[PDB]
RNA sequence: CCGCACCUCGGAGAGGUA
DNA sequence: GGGTATTCGCCGTGTACCTCTCCTAGCCC
DNA sequence: GGGCTACCTCTTGACGGCGAATACCC
């Protein structure tokens, strides 16, 4: 849930992400780029 | 509580292992992916709506406004929408003939050559509209004008003398008469009276279904019109849909008098330039209805920026319309550039002498003339055998 | 390998090319991408290609090859320029390139280009030395840049009565003031026609901003020469960037000793997109017009010249009046002191179908002796006196008899005497 | 805010205290 | 089939408190 | 200077000792 990983709210635009955030950020990218690239039937390689 | 039944039948049928059949319109979204819209629901986002995957969107090159047809089937354990399986008809045309097409940008537009005759023939009282019409502001394939004109000036009357005329004159032709922002009972009289297709947004949603019909409708014109198809456009919501656009718009820091955007007017007068006559096939005419002296300034600026856009304006007076005489229009201020590429040499010549007769005559003295003049006969070709 | 020649081809020949090049299937695919594919497969097999534009540097250092097909705009197949090669051979927005392309590699969006061949369709030893357009000197129209055709046409009577009224010569900065429905297109149609055919030496370019894309196809396919336009679907923004790119092009092409002609027909328009695209400051003036929207305008107006030292550059912009909105009256107003030639159209005579609908009386041309003879000038001025008394409708009505009797206008001052 | 002008809220490291 | 040389790297860092510092700007466009 | 997005470089080292990978025979 959002509430046990929050953003520390800080002044200014940046923020220090929590690391959890992170490694879900990058799960969820690294998991639509293959979603989309199955569908383009890619040589198997690449696929692996 | 229907799209429910048609839902639990189609898993029941395709359980047995027999086709099951959809239609639609395309709608792809940013992300990739589109659904097929229904028509019945005036082009709404439907919980039944038919998921299209990208790879077949990258095989047919389908783009939005694409009408397609084929075998669907039932979502499975974590889907929420129909698979498209296989494509069967698009456009109403085999996917051959469709893969070798010309885009909409790459067409050349030129002027109204066709005549595109509204008189309606049959000598009824109701054609006197169509035929004082035809005389002011004669109209082509591929023209660009708009109707201005005051509320409560007739507006509805015309634009259903209009329709009536175009249904049977021109049957051949796609009509599309777009509502947006109006009343429902209206949409519904019109639906029930016109030959043709009615898609409408009414108020009771926001400004963002009433943009995303109207790109649905200007995507599907763009791909009649690259079909080789005639598609004339009546959207009596130029003015709503300005007022949408500029509400929906982001604030930008820079705004002109009457409380328009800098960046608003894009998108209307983007979909109002669209119209065009196409050389190679098809063309497209959108006849608007601009609203003037509605007590708004921005409608005023509306108006001033979009005079300068079309090729014809049909105005109409507030007295003429109060004193009962329809059409009320304002023959003065009205009339077509280029016309003489839509009438002949005598036709033009008899326009001409009309006008420099009608012109040092007042409004409604005018109106009378012309009134009492078609009301002899029952044909313009007998007016103006008599005027001579 | 030409870029251009790749562009002209149609499109049936570069699907069978690319087809029988070996690539994925052309047909249900965009001509560029089939070009951008066919260079690709071309530059596999080591050869090179070749390409050319308008340079558009941008804020940050790197620019682009604008081509002139697309009206100046923003294409996937634009040649990227480095600014190492700027710095090294000090380019600037407008200079023509030349030279050997590459395609993009991998993480790259845009051609690369290696080696300069023709800077300006000139060699670069010629234009690495050059004198900046802001410092030549400026001088007064004295090339006579007749406009009558002479082969007797119907057509040359408006050609004649223009010469009559206002002659125009190299480095002019003129106006053709007039309401709308008044035949502005007819008339800018026969005076690209007659430029073209009298004086077909001189670079000839028509800008039309926010118009119809009819008459935009219109106006391609009927002048023989270069046309740059933008319809109103386009913004504002593009609007000033086709305007600097055009005037930048023209004041490099003048500093090589061209003859530059722009025939503007939206100085009304091209001054509301600047209106438009200029920030609020907070202080509105009459009309609703910016205190600093119009010095835009005003410099691209003020751009044209002659020079000495060879070339010239001539602008010919149609300003709108009449037109129901205070802001265009302001902007003419505004622009009236500013130039000095007037040729107004009359309203009144274009509803009476008399073509030409020209205002003689208040036409005419500033120092036209520099461009006409002694005889010429009195027998001008004496067909001018005798004018004057006569309305408007009535003097058009005789000029128009008069000249339809013979075929020069020597014939006509010489039977007035 | 549209136009001046009178005739019948966090993670790592360093130092210290008990 | 099993009893045991080396060893690849498997998880405890006393408790409490205080002060201070460090916290991404990259590419062809 | 910048948009959603991708390139920086390395097979904290001791241990305190506990369970256990492939190995050498009995």
């Amino acid at each position: 849930p959002p509430d046990l990983r929050p953003l520390v709210p800080l002044d200014g635009g940046r923020f220090a992400t929590s690391d959890l955030n992170d490694l879900y950020r990058r799960v969820i990218n690294r998991n639509n780029r293959l979603k989309r690239l199955l569908d383009l039937a890619a040589p198997d390689i690449i696929v692996r | 509580r229907k799209q429910d039944i048609i839902f639990a039948i189609l898993k029941q049928h395709a359980k047995s292992g027999e086709d099951i059949f959809g239609d639609g319109v395309l709608e792809i979204l940013q992300d990739g992916f589109g659904f097929l819209r229904s028509a019945d629901s005036s082009y709404l986002a439907g919980p039944d709506d038919i998921y299209v995957s990208p790879s077949q969107i990258r095989r047919f090159n389908l783009r939005t406004g694409d009408t397609i047809s084929g075998k669907i089937r039932p979502p499975k354990e974590g889907e929420r929408y129909f698979a498209l399986l296989k494509v069967n008809e698009v456009n109403f045309d085999k996917p051959e003939n469709a893969r070798n097409k010309i885009l909409f940008e790459n067409l050349t537009p030129l002027h109204a050559n066709s005549r595109l005759r509204m008189e309606r023939g049959n000598g009824s009282t109701e054609d006197l509209t169509a035929r004082v019409l035809d005389l002011a502001s004669p109209i082509g394939r591929g023209q660009r004008g708009l109707i201005v004109a005051p509320p409560k000036a007739g507006k509805t009357m015309l634009l259903q003398n209009i329709a009536q005329s175009i249904a049977y004159n021109h049957p051949d032709c796609v009509l599309m008469v777009l509502l947006i922002d109006e009343r429902p009972e209206e949409v519904t009289e019109m639906q029930r009276l016109v030959k043709g297709e009615v898609v409408a947004s009414t108020f009771d949603e926001p400004a963002s279904r009433h943009v995303q019909v109207a790109e649905m409708v200007i995507e599907k014109a763009k791909r009649l019109v690259e079909h080789k198809k005639d598609v004339i456009i009546l959207l009596d919501s130029i003015t709503r849909l300005a007022r949408a656009y500029n509400t929906v718009v982001p604030a930008s820091g820079k705004v002109l008098t009457g409380g328009v955007d800098a960046n608003a007017l894009h998108r209307p007068k983007r979909f109002f330039g669209a119209a065009r006559n196409v050389e190679e096939g098809g063309s497209l005419t959108i006849i608007a209805t601009a609203l003037i002296d509605t007590g708004s300034k921005m409608d005023e600026v509306i108006y001033e920026e979009f005079k300068g856009t079309g090729n014809m304006e049909l105005h109409l007076s507030r007295k003429i319309a109060e004193k009962r005489v329809f059409p009320a229009i304002d023959y003065n201020r009205s009339g077509t550039r280029k016309e003489e590429l839509l009438t002949t040499q005598e036709e033009l010549q008899k326009m001409w002498i009309l006008r420099k007769i009608i012109h040092p005559m007042g409004e409604i003295d005018a109106m009378e003339f012309l009134i009492n003049k078609l009301a002899m006969t029952k044909t313009n070709d007998d007016f103006f055998e008599m005027m001579k």
